[PDB]
DNA sequence: CGTCCTTCGGAAGAGATTCAGAG
DNA sequence: CTCTGAATCTCTTCCAGCACACATCAGGACG
RNA sequence: CGAUGUGUGCU
């Protein structure tokens, strides 16, 4: 459901976002997570570009150059 | 006969079922409130001394000391109303209470006292009130609103639907306390029954009756009735009723005297038990094993041994059968329980229930309310009885015990506030047949089930408070008791008085703040009743029944006037006839009927009570004595509309508007319209603003006057006299003799109220309206307030309307305006921005006051004085120095952003102690004259009224009028004349004489004191100076404007006269609204106003041609005539021959704009009176009349409808909404822009429109809007650098809020961190 | 920080920390003293109660207050709620160089472009400026440009001309559903305090004109503005995003207008007269010498691009109405005659517009339907077709149903005394006989409204359509409809009950007369009903939509 | 003054407990 | 029996956005 | 140079 998608997320972040954040938090803590973020909400978050549009052509160069 | 003032200006009346009631006094509910609250009153209830008994008389700990109550007295405030509000204080007199202390001796428990002490003690002060009702706080009025609970008491509820999907409804007795615990019931699926208090967990009732001490036997003997089997000769008959054969199947071959009536399998009809009772057989013969089903009422123990052979709470077996036999218990009790009638529940209830005793059930209940304690004997027993017996812990008071009455049927309406175990018992039994299928669960929506609380009762409830705080105190300091020593304050702390009374008038959601923009705001400000407050619910938890109205409201609760969004059906307001019960209900008239007439009278009525009867309704034919022309006619059962017989209705609706408020009262042609847009413009009259000059509206309701009246905005006449004399400060009557006191001689001296500051920073100010040397009446108006046009409630104003397109200038609400408009200045609004200065004590020292302010323009310094303040006149503009204060080392006043003003006042405020400066002191000195001046010419002029008494004395008893004048006025009393009342009286007034000489010279060396006296501050301030300022402002395109109708609307734009369409004779329409605004939003009320509005002008049009073009008293006369005739069945009842003929000239003058027509909610007027006004009119029959272009100068094909409109202002003037920020200061927390305006603040930049900027691909746009405009100091440094290079390059760096919620995880016990 | 004054405005995270370094120095304390362990004891469950406090109080049963009877709040609570660090702080923003007001509409100006206050220019865009001078050289520093434009002097509005010259805006609504509520215009200075819109945006921002503000945002780099220019502009915003529907559809005024327009009557000035060109026909307007409605003979020209996007002319002579032919000369090359050729409603002019971009392109359509625009409210101001008090006309047949339904509720009556019907017999009975009593007056009144004008032709008499005021105007489907027209002249429906079922009784007065206490009452009952379901909508949608952009 | 002190919901829903039902 | 799910229990949590204005901040108590 | 409530109002 559409609730269960947002909990069942690699992005934790986004789901931080979302309710519960404690019980994502301590998923996490115990998990020791680690994320490459895939997505959106978290990167305007940490103040990067989204790999949306123009963004999506300069994530592209960005993968590009590594 | 009519009022001298209304032959100044009548009203043509409509209205065609006449009235046997006027309108009452609006403002009642909170003076009988208060009034009840603070009288020096016997028998308790209600008010003060309610709570006096009980929290008096006060004693010791059995150690020889009792402090006892006298009485209570309060002596008059400190200062008056108007320098109170100007001070800062609340209006509030010395709470002085008689309080008596008696002390015993050793063993004297009756025996003699040693010492008693009386005294008058102080305790604080709470707020007196304006005559107007209300209170002010600090400078600041706020009224109390009172709250609709729900009623204190028992109820009986189901709370269907939701509960574990069985198809099973439940059922809850649920107790309401006034004051306590709550104790509410319930019960299982499994159908078996348990208690709570305060939402505690779920246990049975029956541990709590072996916590009254009560057997199975007895608890079986109390909720069931017996059934007696008994070992007999052979197969042990039954004793039986054949009422409790009913419903059943027969379950062998029923059978009686050897004889068979009913076969076995047979289904019991009523047949066969009205044929047994003609047979009246008891005893039958029962098989054995059919008596195992049943459950023993008793228990059995056996003869031999005394040991228990069976005990109640149990099933048979006919093992048992021959257990019991064997000793042989002649006697078998059994319960009748039939499943559809009763349900087994209590039996199995106790096989629940692990306790025994009532010490277990004791543990049980002492460990539930307090889970982590270990059980005792004696903490249980006083917390059980501190539970529902303590009269300290729990009481319902009056309506609480006679609701409950009311709910069991009884006979006693008292009773006490604690539980009787008859109480519970019988509630529970009301349960078990409300379980069983008798009786009727009943909703919370029922006005009946609600109240009302009152101003008297939270105050009384707070002072409750205040006062078990001080008697705990108290019995402590009492415990403290120091002998022959202490007296009735060395116990004593108002503190908790004082702050039980300032935390409640300052700190209530209840309590809140007036709105001061409308007469009629402030009445409904006070006519308010909420669903929120102390005790009242949650928002965010209410459903839509106890939103959406039900009809008990009918006739009581208005169902049009409620604010919407997130408050809908909550803040509902009282009616207009509506009243009040002693027992906090809506007490309601009604027009009693007989037989076939209509008693004259009213009588109030219950909610309850409307059930009772058969009420008709108001536009009913009667034919002169209640003759209704029909026999069967509309009415409602218990609120149940349809037509019902003559002879069955003994009760009749008062008045045809007695259904709504006073806000929908001034709201003409409702039954056309909807209540959508009806309750949105009764929401934006509500949100009126006041206009410069007043002007009445042509469309009354005859509800005006009243409530003109009823609102505290103007001088009524309190006694009738004759005018004296008039200035625009204040007015002399001189009062007529009928009403006039016999000695004390007076007359009637009252003040305006000036240009001053509102609530709501706009002109509330008084306008004298009559002229000197005039007749006036006692209970009268005497000069018009804010917005009040001649004895009459005008707020808005009229103008000429049209209805057509043009050009999108009326798109959706857009508003056409033309230029005559703005050249007649009727819409400019006078605003008052206040602002003060303070003198706060800081470090490096003090902030000085005076004009050395280094570094600064000199245009600023050349309008301050030699004090640094600037002069009391002076237009200033924006960011003008007001008041310098300098910094130890700049923190001037200055004038805010975007406001220009006009210096009109100073006010001055200063620490006692503190020196004044000059300019202090010399306004001090100003206002001191002032005041002086003040109460100089009243001691004069009263000395005017008292040697006018004197010569009125002297006009006979001697009559030497020359030798009268010659000497001064002191020795006019011992002229020749009698020894007599005459020269008594003369010595009464020579004794008023000397009382004025030295009462003015303490009024005035008081007056020079309180003047003089420092004024008291917060420590840390020195002195505080408030700042008048004076605001014009007239109107700008896009302000917010609307009507009476829900018609929302904004100017759009100032046009020309050459844009406006103008008739044949030229004359340009004003303003032209929307036709598609007619059709859909469904108001067409306002096209009603529009013809009767525009055929009222032309015959004021022909009034003041007949006016200017002069014309005798006759023309006029004939005219005036027909014109309040007018058709149909009026009650106008005028004639033109009974008139001064000049009051015609001054009438005619009040009728040469204009006519006052009267219009009823429910009455109002029909089609054909209108056209009848248009024929009477120069005017057509549709009003379409064509029009010419101000443009193209054509004619409109397909004419329009033209007319006025009684338009109305709001307070949204787009200045205080126009509001831009480039740049300005930032948050601490987050160096980010803030909120506000008054607050340099920026645009809240939300999230919704993240997500559109998602639905683009506006990467550089997002980012440099929240990481540079908001967040990074860095990224907007270079951004700032780049502008002022004209460069476009920008680095995001890093949000610093990220890092300060990292941060913040990392506070956490969180191993969060970043990588390479 | 201090208030004003020598108290300071405090943190309850600073009383946690001082309540926890109390208990943790007392504990101590008692650690240092050899106290015994159920007091030591209970004084480490303080502790713990204390430190568990400062990290998330609430999740406890019990909270406690410092003061005011309010539970403080934890670090828990710093983090979540609907105030919390992305609710507050992280997401929603208080941005400089914004600017809120309420707007207006402006009618003369373009899609393109849009109104905007010159004082908020002045506000909005102080270091543009400042450079732009200190460039011209006309400004000597930061301090002598900032008071030279507190100044408001007359060379720096010259300059303001110059930085806003292209320079793109654009402006937000706060219920922002979908993307087009915000889109890209170009500024036009305005005297006054109000934003000046094109009309056929509103729809899209759902936006009326009751005094609903909108705020404003700067594009500063240029990177941004080229992002505006190309994706949020307006004139790349045509139709929906959630189907292929024309967004830019005209709502009431011009397309009532127009369907005053390309209606005609058959008896007027010139009726069926001969014509070539819509020149002439305007020619003869303008002097009023021929009618605006009646059927005229002219030669009409079209051209068609079968070929490879050329336009292939041709011209014929059609019978027609005049404002036809009037927009058939604002009517663009390639297209029929056809789609103008009928009473031109409003999804017939929706779909007309929809097939011109389909067909012709962008840019044409654009400005084609700009000019429908203009010359839509030039005619609709030019013909005052107003509303009367007549315009409800109501038939005689309307009492003769009501004493129909009258009698039928008697005759259920009666048979209800005997017990003929029970009570859901009679119900059901009722409501339908007064549905198809209501049905049947609103037969009387449709024909009534629709079909009423029997005049003359030349000849006798001929019937043809209503020529009533609000009949057009629901007939435009602008505003109105059938059902709400039926409640304002006929009678108004079957109301329910509280419950869920009906009333017995129906409102049977109309709007156009005057109704008792208890039908307005009832109607009433339903209106708050009503409202209050729209404000629990919102609240709904709310948490919904919510949801909706946390699930993909 | 200054300073020192501690009682109105509707959803899932997520386990937790009991039950029935036996084999 | 002994686990087998099912039913049924008892504690989470959340619920549109914007603006205004106003009040109160530790105060209680004892040197 | 605030943070909480508290009501108010526009959708
Ligand atoms: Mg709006």
């Amino acid at each position: 459901g559409i609730t269960k998608a947002s909990l069942a997320t690699e992005s934790f972040i986004s789901a931080a976002s979302f309710q519960e954040t404690t019980r994502v938090l301590t998923e996490a803590a115990v998990a020791g997570k680690r994320d490459e973020l895939r997505g959106l909400k978290e990167n305007v978050i940490v103040g990067r570009l989204i790999p949306a549009g123009t963004g999506y052509a300069y994530h592209q160069d960005r993968m590009r150059r590594r | 006969v009519y009022s001298y003032t209304e032959k100044k200006r009548i009203r043509k009346d409509f209205g065609k079922r006449p009235q046997v009631l006027d309108v009452p006094y609006l403002l009642s509910i909170q003076l009988d409130s208060f009034q009840k609250f603070i009288e020096q009153d016997p028998e308790g209830q209600y008010g003060l001394e309610a709570a006096f008994r009980s929290v008096f008389p006060i004693q010791s700990y059995s150690g020889n000391s009792e402090l006892q109550y006298v009485s209570y007295r309060l002596g008059e405030p400190v200062f008056d109303v108007q320098e109170c509000q100007i001070r800062g204080v609340t209006y509030s007199a010395p709470l002085r209470v008689k309080l008596r202390l008696v002390i015993y001796e050793r063993e004297a428990p009756e025996g003699t006292v040693k010492d008693i002490k009386e005294q008058e003690v102080y305790m604080g002060e709470i707020p007196l009130m304006t005559d107007n009702g209300t209170f002010v706080i600090n400078g600041t009025e706020r009224v109390i609103v009172s709250q609709l609970h729900r009623s204190p008491g028992v109820f009986f509820d189901s709370d269907k639907g939701k509960t574990h999907s069985s198809g099973k409804v439940l059922y809850n007795a649920r107790i309401i306390p006034y004051r306590g615990s709550w104790l509410d019931f319930e019960f299982d699926p499994k159908d078996n029954l348990f208690v709570r208090i305060d939402r505690r967990r779920k246990l049975p009732a029956t541990i709590i009756l072996r916590a009254l001490n009560y057997t199975t036997e007895q608890i079986l003997d109390l909720f069931f009735e017996k059934v007696i089997f008994e070992i007999r000769d052979n197969k042990l008959q039954m004793e039986l009723v054949p009422e409790r054969l009913r419903g059943e199947t027969a379950s062998f071959d029923i059978e009686a005297n050897g004889k068979v009536y009913v076969e076995k399998g047979r289904r019991i009809t009523a047949r066969h038990i009205r044929q047994l009772e003609k047979d009246d057989v008891k005893l039958i013969e029962v098989p054995v094993e059919y008596i195992a089903g049943k459950v023993v009422a008793k228990d059995y123990i056996d003869e031999s041994t005394g040991e228990l052979i069976c005990a109640a709470n149990m099933e048979l077996s006919l093992d048992l059968l021959a257990k019991l036999s064997q000793s042989g218990h002649k006697r078998i009790e059994t319960l009748f329980t039939n499943d559809l009638d009763h349900g087994p529940y209590i039996s199995e209830t106790l096989r629940v229930d692990p306790t025994n005793d009532r010490l277990s059930a004791l543990v049980e209940i002492y460990r539930m309310m307090r889970p982590g304690e270990p059980p005792t004997r004696e903490a249980a027993e006083s917390l059980f009885e501190n539970l529902f017996f303590s009269e300290d812990r729990y009481d319902l008071s009056a309506v609480g015990r006679m609701k409950f009455n009311r709910s069991l049927l009884r006979e006693e309406i008292e009773g006490s506030g604690i539980l009787s175990k008859d109480d519970i018992i019988d509630v529970m039994k009301k349960l078990i047949d409300i379980r069983n299928g008798k009786g009727e669960v009943d909703d919370i929506d029922h006005l009946g089930n609600r109240r009302i609380r009152s101003v008297g009762e939270m105050a009384e409830n707070q002072f409750r408070v205040g006062l078990v705080r001080v008697e705990r105190a108290v019995k402590e300091r009492l415990s403290l008791g120091d002998l022959d020593t202490l007296m009735p304050q060395d116990m004593i702390n108002a503190k908790p008085i004082s702050a039980a009374v300032k935390e409640f008038f300052g700190s209530s959601q209840l309590s809140q703040f007036m709105d001061q923009n409308n007469p009629l705001s402030e009445i409904t400000h006070k006519r308010r009743i909420s669903a929120l407050g102390p005790g009242g619910l949650t928002r965010e938890r209410a459903g839509f029944e106890v939103r959406d109205v039900h009809p008990t409201h009918y006739g009581r609760v208005c169902p049009i006037e409620t604010p919407e969004g997130p408050n809908i059906g909550l803040i509902n307001s009282l009616s207009v006839y509506a009243q009040t019960n002693e027992y906090g209900f809506l007490e309601t008239p009604y027009r009693k009927v007989t037989d076939g007439v209509v008693t004259d009278e009213i009588h109030y009525l219950s909610a309850i009570e409307e059930g009772n009867y058969v009420i008709a309704q108001a536009n009913s034919n009667l034919d002169e004595e209640g003759h209704f022309v029909e026999d069967l006619v509309t009415c409602r059962s218990k609120g149940e509309s349809s037509l019902f017989s003559r002879d069955q209705v003994d009760y009749m609706d008062v008045s045809t508007q007695q259904v709504v408020s006073v806000g929908a009262s001034l709201i003409p042609f409702l039954e056309h319209d909807d209540a959508n847009r009806a309750l949105m413009g009764a929401n934006m009259q509500r949100q009126a603003v006041p206009t410069l000059r007043a002007d009445k509206p042509l469309v009354g309701t005859g509800m005006e006057r009243a409530v003109a009246v009823d609102s505290g905005v103007t001088a009524v006449a309190k006694r009738g006299g004759v005018v004296q004399y008039v200035d625009a400060s204040r007015i002399v009557i001189k009062v007529n003799e009928d009403e006039m006191y016999p000695g004390e001689a007076g007359i009637d001296i009252y003040n305006l109220t000036k240009y001053t500051r509102s609530n709501q920073n706009t002109c509330i100010n008084q306008m004298p309206c009559v002229s000197l040397g005039e007749p006036v009446e006692r209970g009268d108006v005497l000069a018009d307030g804010p917005s009040t046009d001649l004895g009459e409630l005008a707020l808005g104003q009229n103008m000429r309307v049209a209805f057509m397109p043009w050009n999108g200038y009326n798109f959706e609400d857009s508003i056409l305006v033309s230029e005559r408009v703005v050249q007649e200045d009727r819409f400019t609004t006078i605003h008052i921005q206040e602002l003060a200065c303070v003198s706060r004590d800081t470090k490096l020292g003090p902030e000085e006051i005076t004009a050395d302010i280094p570094n600064v323009g000199e245009a600023a310094l050349s309008k301050l004085d030699e004090s640094g303040i600037v002069y009391i006149g002076a237009e200033v503009t924006g960011g003008d120095i007001l008041v310098g204060k300098v910094t130890p080392k700049d923190s001037s006043l200055r004038v805010p952003n975007g406001v220009s003003g006009t210096v009109i006042d100073v006010q001055v405020f200063t620490r006692d102690g503190v020196e004044k400066d000059k300019r202090a002191l010399e306004i001090e000195e100003m206002q001191l004259k002032q005041a002086k001046k003040d109460l100089s010419e009243e001691l004069q002029i009263l000395e005017a009224g008292l040697f006018s008494r004197i010569r009125a004395v002297l006009v006979a008893g001697g009559v030497e009028a020359e030798k009268l004048d010659k000497l001064p006025r002191d020795r006019w009393l011992e002229l020749g004349l009698t020894d007599e009342e005459k020269q008594n009286q003369l010595e009464q007034l020579a004794e008023q004489y000397d009382e004025l000489k030295h009462e003015f010279e303490k009024k005035l060396e008081a007056k020079r004191r309180k003047i003089t006296q420092g004024d008291d501050l917060a420590p840390g301030v020195l002195k505080i100076v408030k700042v008048y300022l004076a605001v014009k402002r007239r109107i700008q395109p896009g302000d917010k404007m609307a009507g009476r109708h829900g018609n929302k609307g904004v100017i759009s734009k100032i046009n020309p006269i050459e844009d406006m369409p103008y008739d044949e004779n030229g004359t340009p329409v004003d303003i032209v609204l929307n036709p598609l605004g007619v059709p859909s939003r469904m108001n067409i009320g306002q096209i009603l106003e529009t013809h009767l509005g525009m055929a009222a002008k032309g015959i004021g049009d022909k009034i003041n041609a007949m006016l200017k073009q002069q014309q005798e008293v006759a023309k006029l006369r004939e005219f005036i005539q027909r014109a309040y005739d007018l058709g149909a069945d009026v009650r106008q009842k005028v004639d033109l021959s009974t008139f001064s003929d000049e009051e015609v000239m001054r009438l005619a003058e009040n009728l040469r704009k204009g006519m006052p027509i009267a219009t009823p909610v429910f009455d109002g007027a029909k089609e054909a009176e209108i056209k009848e006004l248009l024929k009477l009119g120069d005017l057509p029959t549709s009003g379409q009349i064509r029009l010419y272009d101000g443009r193209t100068g054509e004619q409109f094909e397909r004419p329009v409808t033209v007319g006025y409109m009684y338009m109305l202002k709001l307070n949204h003037l787009v200045d205080d909404k126009m509001h831009a920020r480039s740049t300005g200061s930032y948050s601490l927390v987050t160096q980010q822009p803030l909120g506000g305006k008054a607050q340099f603040g920026g645009q809240r930049f939300g999230e919704m429109e993240v997500w559109a900027l998602e639905a683009y691909g506006a990467a550089y746009t997002l980012q440099e809007m929240l990481t540079v405009k908001s967040d990074d100091v860095n990224g907007r440094t270079k951004m700032y650098k780049n502008i002022v290079d004209g460069n476009h390059q920008m680095e995001p760096g890093m949000p610093e809020s990220f890092n300060v919620l990292l941060k913040e995880i990392r506070s956490l016990g969180i191993n969060i961190e970043l990588e390479d | 920080v201090p208030l004003d004054g020598g108290r300071f405005a405090t943190s309850d995270l600073n009383d946690l920390y001082r309540r926890v370094i109390n208990r943790n120095n007392r504990l101590k304390r008692l650690l240092d003293l050899a106290a015994p362990d159920i007091i030591v004891r209970n004084e480490k469950r303080m502790l713990q109660e204390a430190v568990d406090a400062l990290l998330d109080n609430g999740r406890r049963g019990r909270a406690i207050t410092g003061s005011n009877k309010r539970p403080l709040k934890s670090l828990a609570d710093m983090i979540k709620g609907k105030q919390g660090r992305f609710r507050q702080n992280l997401l929603g923003k208080r941005v400089d160089y914004s600017g809120r007001s309420v707007i207006t509409v402006g009618p003369y100006l373009r899609l393109h472009q849009c109104g905007l206050p010159k004082k908020m220019a002045l506000e909005l865009f102080k270091p543009f400026i400042y450079g732009k001078l200190e460039l011209r050289g006309l400004a000597t520093t930061i301090k002598a440009a900032k008071k030279m434009v507190e100044r408001e002097e007359a060379v720096v509005w010259d300059i303001l001309d110059e930085v806003i010259r292209e320079h793109p805006v654009l402006l937000n609504r706060a219920p922002t559903l979908h993307r087009l509520g915000i889109q890209a215009f170009e500024p036009v200075l305005i005297e006054g305090k109000a934003i000046q819109l094109h009309p056929l945006v509103c729809a899209a921002y759902n936006a009326d004109f009751d005094g609903d503000q909108m705020a404003v945002h700067v594009p500063l780099t240029l990177e941004a503005q080229l992002e505006a220019r190309a994706l949020m502009m307006s004139t790349n915003n045509i139709l929906s995003p959630a189907n292929g529907e024309p967004i830019i559809v005209p709502s009431q005024d011009v397309v009532l207008g127009l369907y005053y327009m390309t209606r005609d009557c058959v008896n007027a000035k010139g009726e069926g007269m001969v014509l070539t060109g819509p020149k002439e026909a305007e020619r003869l307007y303008r002097s009023g010498l021929a009618s605006l409605h009646a059927r005229v003979k002219v030669r009409i020209t079209e051209y068609e691009k079968d070929a490879n996007g050329e336009l292939v002319a041709k011209t014929s002579l059609k019978d027609t109405t005049v404002g036809r032919a009037i927009l058939w000369m604002i009517v663009p090359k390639g297209l029929p005659y056809s789609i103008v050729n009928q009473a031109l409603g409003k999804k017939a002019i929706s779909k007309m517009l929809n097939t011109c971009y389909r067909i012709l392109g962008l840019k044409p359509t654009v400005i084609f339907a700009d000019q429908i625009m203009y010359t839509g409210f030039a005619y609709a101001a030019r013909s005052g077709a107003s509303v009367g008090i007549d315009d409800m006309v109501i038939p005689e047949k309307k009492h003769e149903i009501i004493s129909e339904a009258e009698a039928e509720v008697a005759e259920i009556q009666e048979q209800f005394q005997s017990g003929l019907v029970t009570a859901g017999e009679r119900y059901n009975k009722v409501i339908d006989i007064w549905a198809a009593a209501n049905d049947r007056v609103s037969k009387a009144m449709m024909d009534n409204l629709q079909t009423e004008t029997v005049i003359n032709r030349d000849g006798q008499e001929e019937k043809q359509v209503s020529f009533n005021s609000i009949y057009m105007m629901a007939d435009s489907g602008a505003r109105g409809s059938a059902a709400q027209i039926r409640q304002l002249a006929g009678m108004r429906g079957l109301m329910a009950k509280p419950d869920g079922s009906i009333i017995e009784t129906p409102i049977t007065a109309n709007f156009r007369e005057g109704l008792n206490v208890l039908q307005y009452f009832i109607s009433t009952h339903g209106a708050r009903k009503g409202l209050a379901d729209t404000a629990l909508k919102t609240a709904n949608s709310g948490y919904l939509t919510r949801r909706l952009v946390d699930v993909a």
